[PDB]
């Protein structure tokens, strides 16, 4: 419910849930709004921390201003960031290739100190890119999304190691800041606590304390129990604060003549002045929590401090001593224990707001540097802030972050699910994050702190396994960047309805219950012993009195894409991973009917994906058509919504938007008003419902091969629309100017039939591989011709035709109609790149059918290519003559541990046929816990089994028992769930029953037409003379080292010589072999490879005399 | 890399035939040496 | 302290260093001679003028 136009999808959920699914795009929207300073974020923060609501831009300007000279006789300040209206709408930007942006305005104030003068000016910072209603950015027309990054929060981190030789514990600590230097206080094999600073290991803690100013008496007083530190004091062999500072300087600063005043300020600059050592607000908060300095002080003064350093040293020494709790003098007591990097109490989430804020800061640093540089050179009293400020570094930093940065990813859109799951994506790799080569196996693990904060299932299965994750459905992001998780607090065994958000630290501190705990429908637990997660991730049985927290609802630990998988709890983990990752590659079909059996996370996922038009204000439908909807609001005003008819997605898929309301209907604000690419009646639909058999059929469905009925081809059950675009620019040249015209040199009038008068093809004119799309000619220049060419030209009377033909030809292996032509020009004043006079885009769309080799997959990761499409007649059919549509293999089910597909098949058959529980004498025992309005269902009714609380196996058996007949008196499916199929090829019935049902399968984006490739002779590389690679160019297959090894091991020589010499590199050999093949002569002997010649030249260029000798 | 080698060699020649102090001449010679080292193997010694 | 050869020994040890950074080595190289004053510049310029007159009269 809670959606006005929600289709009635009956649910199998046993227990109610108190908390609804939050806004799935909050992680992006709230972050960017906090960056901006929007009133929505401002009032939210006022509700939750009104102490200091500061936006990202405000924080940057406040920490920058004021800017002083060395003399400090004059200053400049920034204040009051304020945005302007967007320069162009979203659709116009996407069409004309602009960037969705808005101007930035600030109030710069220039202040003189000696004389006294204020200069307030309105300064235009730059065109700030903006985030749309769907949480995505538009850069140069295309849509981009910046993924949140998982980085370890700065602070203190203690660990212990074993030396494995003397077998004694060696503790350590890393005070890792942001924008600063490192420093570690380890414990050695001996008892000399080292103070390695900036990777310079020497100089025990006594010298550091003396440099800070601590005398030996103070050191002993503060650390009396420390036998290790008293020993270091005894063997300090260095006395005197100035002597310690001298040692500090000679150690950390080799090659510089030390002085008694440079050393006195070097430590302060390195660790106490915020200019060069500024651990962020998160770092300060983490340090304060770890040591317990200030419990109520508002956070500020982000630089380190001597009390923090001495607290860290004392923490290290007490941890080595083996204490359990610590009390800093003047601070609360805090437990002492090692810290884990993989714990989500330390891995903060740097979202889009913080990423863009960091780029803004690094740009404004350059701007302030330029301001300071020009601020002294230019004469005083003659400058204004407009002359002072340079905004080019800031805008350049923004642009160079948005483009060419692997955290600003090309927003893949194969379906609304793909878009939604590309948002809410947590990537651990990126600038400032760990790379794949340095990514050890330790980080690619599901730490027990991930429960409810990151999906343990959904993650890429390739080389990026474990480095990329997605947020959970109920997860929320802390302002610092930690990931919160809602919980219902239970008090003295009374499960309350108050929801409290906890992070990893709080969850570890407290004791959490289980989501499916058997409550007594009153607040109490029926059984005192309940399942519990402990601090270390331990799972135990605990009396109900000690439990103080409980999960909001089941399926909280799982992400959206994985929550869309029915019967998940019966699947394995690897196959659930595959299904979750392969649910996001489904292509949009032309009908997109809703799935029969699914979960409750389809309607919410579809309407929160932003690819479905939804009425913002209630009213009555006035006018409805295939292009627009006019909703007549309750009060006078009207509003028109423009559908997107056949718009090209970023990955070449259809993006149709069909209305689902009539001319007299009334719609309430929030109702789905128009379908999307992969939607049906508002909810989600990634595929179709197909009749399913589990028998192995004549070896065509062998080893994950799939057989399809021809009915899918005939009725276009699985038929996708793909739109490809072609771009050709008629640009200026040195020898003249290229023009787009019909007159193409050395061409016939046959290929020009489809071309209009201005050169481009007609709209709706079909095209074939090798046709002409745009006729462009380039000035060829003056070139000498062969005498045979001269003789032919003289014979035929044809002229020189001094321009060259370079026309936009549709590449190899494409067909389909032409939808629309968008042509730009310089004469009509369009924003074109310099040097380009004419640009034209041609959109070609094809209606690809289903065919052998295409990849099909269910929702449980049972993938497989289409082996053979049989005709309708020769497919197994039930007793009533209905033929099955798909034929899986039985051998692939058990060894992959994914009987979730079998359960889904059974439930789908039950839903399609319709059932009726016969409660003539009481409700049957198996259906005792079944909810109401589920004992009987109409044929082709939809059901909804949630993720971890769904239909039970006993309930499935009971439903299969009552399977009311189709049209006559006939129950085609027995109690076991099988059926009597007849062989449509031979005729005799199959000797044993075979499972049948309605599984939900999807057409993946791995089509054959995008994969098939061939090459005989194409373009060649530049430095080496080997052929190119990839389907984009012509390219040839790579004959790798392993293939060479196999070729050698086969006892084979001549094939290897052929593939390595006269097929790849022999420049004077390829032409000879082609000529010999054409003329029918023997293949000539090969020559030495041009690659080997290049290697010889390189060796000679490396001052290595290499000479090849005959004898 | 070849441009840097050629530029530093030419500048060393100009300094030598003009007549320059030993500090500048040695600095330019070290410049040429480091440039040749970078050309032959970048990042082998020092910052790449 | 400022005496007892400790500071002097540290200074000479730090001066007899590697400084593999070429730029830093050049900076430490230039940071040897002290700065001058206008009278010293005038005297030096007079010396160069005398030297050039001397060599041209040799020629």
């Amino acid at each position: 419910n809670s959606v006005p136009g929600a289709p009635n999808r009956v649910s199998f959920a046993k227990l109610r849930e108190p908390l609804e699914v939050p806004g799935l795009l909050d992680v992006q929207t709230d972050s960017f709004e906090w960056l901006i300073g929007s009133p929505r974020w401002r009032e939210s923060a006022a509700e939750r921390g009104d102490v200091n609501p500061v936006g990202g831009l405000e924080e940057v300007l406040y920490e920058l201003s004021p800017i002083e000279d060395f003399s400090g006789s004059m200053s400049l300040s920034f204040s009051d960031p304020r945005f302007d209206d967007v320069k162009a709408p979203v659709d116009e930007c996407k069409d004309k290739d602009m960037t969705y942006a808005a101007p930035l305005f600030v109030t710069a104030e220039f202040i003189n100190n000696n004389t006294g003068e204020i200069k307030s000016q309105t300064v235009f910072m730059g065109d700030f890119p903006m985030m749309t209603e769907k949480g995505t950015f538009i850069i140069n027309g295309t849509e981009r999304v910046v993924v949140s990054q998982l980085v370890r929060s700065p602070g203190v981190y203690f660990d212990e190691t074993i030396d494995k030789s003397t077998d004694k514990t060696l503790h350590s600590v890393k005070v890792i800041p942001s924008r600063g230097a490192w420093l570690e206080f380890d414990v050695d094999k001996r008892d000399t606590v080292g103070v390695r600073i900036d990777r310079k290991r020497r100089q025990p803690v006594t010298v550091l304390l003396k440099a800070l100013g601590w005398t030996s008496e103070q050191i002993v007083e503060r650390f009396g129990f420390s036998e290790i530190m008293r020993s270091t004091l005894e063997k300090d062999n260095t006395v005197g604060t100035d002597e310690a500072l001298l040692d500090i300087y000679r150690k950390l600063r080799p090659g510089e003549p030390p002085t008694k005043e440079s050393a006195q300020t070097l430590l302060e600059n390195l660790f106490f002045k915020e200019k060069r050592y500024d651990l962020a607000r998160v770092g300060r908060y983490k340090v304060n929590k770890k040591l317990g300095l200030h419990v109520g002080e508002p956070i500020t003064s982000s630089t380190l401090t001597e009390e923090d350093v001495v607290a860290t040293i004392e923490y290290l020494v007490r941890l080595h001593e083996g204490q359990t709790t610590m009390t800093v003098p003047g601070g609360v007591e805090v437990p002492v224990e090692t810290d884990d990097i993989d714990h989500f109490g330390n891995r903060r989430l740097r979202t889009v707001g913080e990423l863009i804020q960091n780029q803004i800061r690094v740009g404004m640093s350059r701007m302030e540097r330029v301001v300071r540089e020009r601020m002294t050179t230019q004469d005083v009293e003659a400058i204004t802030p407009q002359t002072l400020i340079n905004i080019r570094p800031v805008v350049a930093a923004i642009k160079e972050f948005f483009g060419t940065s692997q955290l600003s990813q090309f927003m893949d859109q194969n379906n609304p699910l793909s878009g939604l799951t590309h948002k809410r994506r947590l990537s651990a790799l990126g600038p400032g994050g760990l790379s794949r080569e340095r990514a050890g196996l330790e980080v690619r693990d599901v730490h027990p702190s991930h429960y409810g904060r990151m999906c343990p299932i959904e993650t890429p299965e390739g080389p990026n396994i474990g480095l990329i994750g997605s947020l959970s459905v109920y997860a929320r992001v802390n302002p610092f960047g930690f990931i919160e998780t809602p919980y219902r607090k239970v008090v003295d065994g009374v499960v309350s309805d108050e929801i409290v958000y906890l992070t990893a630290d709080e969850e570890d501190r407290h004791v959490v219950a289980q989501a499916n705990s058997p409550i007594d429908a009153d607040g109490r637990f029926v059984e005192p012993r309940v399942l519990v997660r402990r601090k270390a991730g331990e799972v135990e049985y605990v009396p109900s009195s000690e439990v103080d927290y409980m999960d909001v609802s089941p399926r909280q630990m799982v992400s959206v894409a994985t929550a869309m998988i029915p019967f998940l709890e019966h699947d394995d983990a690897n196959r659930a991973l595959m299904g979750a990752n392969m649910q996001r590659q489904a292509v949009p079909l032309v009908r997109s009917e809703a799935p029969l059996v699914g979960t409750g996370m389809e309607l919410r996922a579809a309407i929160d994906a932003g690819d479905v038009v939804v009425a913002e204000e209630s009213g009555v439908i006035e006018e409805v058509s295939a292009d627009y909807i006019t909703v007549m609001h309750d009060n006078g005003t009207r509003r028109t919504y423009r559908m997107r008819k056949f718009a090209r997605s970023n990955h070449g898929t259809c993006a149709n938007q069909c209305p689902i309301v009539d001319a007299g209907d009334r719609v309430e604000a929030g109702q789905v008003i128009a379908d999307g690419p992969c939607t049906d009646d508002g909810e989600m639909a990634l595929g179709k419902n197909l009749l399913v058999a589990i028998m192995p059929w004549e070896g065509h469905n062998y080893e994950d091969a799939i057989i399809l009925s021809n009915r899918l081809v005939e009725e276009d059950v699985l038929t996708s629309i793909h739109i490809e675009e072609h771009e050709i620019d008629a640009r200026d040249t040195k020898l003249g100017a290229e023009e787009i015209t019909r007159d193409i040199p050395n061409i016939s009038d046959e290929v020009l039939a489809d071309l209009d008068e201005r050169g481009i093809v007609r709209i709706g004119a079909e095209v074939r591989d090798g046709d002409i799309l745009v006729g462009k000619v380039t000035p060829k220049g003056e070139t000498e011709l062969t005498p045979e060419e001269r003789l032919l030209r003289a014979i035929f009377g044809e002229k020189a035709r001094e321009v060259r033909d370079t026309s936009l030809k549709v590449p190899h292996g494409e067909s389909g109609k032409v939808i629309g032509i968008r042509v730009f020009s310089r004469e009509d004043e369009d924003e074109l790149p310099a040097g380009v006079n004419e640009l034209v885009r041609v959109y070609v769309a094809q209606k690809r059918k289903i065919s052998d080799g295409d990849k099909l997959a269910g929702r449980h990761g049972n993938k497989g290519v289409i082996g053979k499409i049989l005709p309708v007649e020769d497919m197994p059919f039930l007793a009533d003559g209905t033929p099955v549509d798909i034929i899986l293999n039985t051998h692939g089910v058990p060894r992959r541990m994914n009987i979730g597909q079998i359960l889904e098949t059974h439930l789908g058959w039950c839903a399609h046929s319709g059932w009726k529980v016969d409660a003539a004498k009481g409700v049957p025992d198996w259906a005792a816990r079944l909810p109401d309005e589920l004992l009987e269902a109409q044929p082709n009714a939809i059901v909804s089994t949630p993720v971890f609380d769904g239909a039970q196996e006993a309930e499935l058996q009971g439903l299969l028992s009552c399977t009311l007949p189709n049209r006559d008196g006939d129950v085609l499916v027995d109690a076991d769930g099988k059926a009597m199929l007849f062989d449509g090829r031979s005729g005799e019935p199959f000797p044993y029953p075979v499972t049948v049902g309605y599984m939900y399968i999807m057409k993946l984006h791995h089509l054959v037409d995008d994969k098939i490739h061939a090459r005989s002779t194409g373009p060649y590389s530049m430095i080496t003379q080997q052929p190119l690679g990839g389907k984009a160019q012509f390219g040839g297959q790579r004959f790798g080292e392993m293939e060479c090894w196999a070729m050698q091991a086969y006892g084979a020589a001549y094939t290897l010589q052929e593939l390595l010499t006269i097929k790849s590199d022999d420049t004077v050999g390829r032409v000879k072999v082609y000529e010999a093949i054409v003329k029918g002569e023997n293949i000539p002997e090969p020559g030495i490879p041009e690659s080997f010649k290049v290697l010889l030249k390189e060796l000679q260029s490396l001052c290595l005399n290499v000479e090849v000798l005959s004898s | 890399l070849y441009r840097r080698v050629i530029n530093r060699n030419n500048r060393l020649k100009r300094l030598i035939d003009l007549g320059a102090p030993e500090i500048i001449v040695n600095n330019e010679k070290r410049m040429l040496q480091e440039s040749v080292d970078a050309l032959f193997d970048n990042g082998r010694r020092g910052r790449p | 302290e400022d005496e007892s050869e400790a500071l002097r020994q540290a200074r000479k040890d730090a001066e007899l260093t590697a400084s593999a950074d070429s730029v830093r080595a050049y900076l430490k190289q230039i940071g040897k001679v002290a700065l001058l004053n206008a009278e010293e510049e005038v005297e030096l310029a007079k010396r160069i003028e005398a030297g050039l007159y001397a060599t041209q009269l040799m020629t």
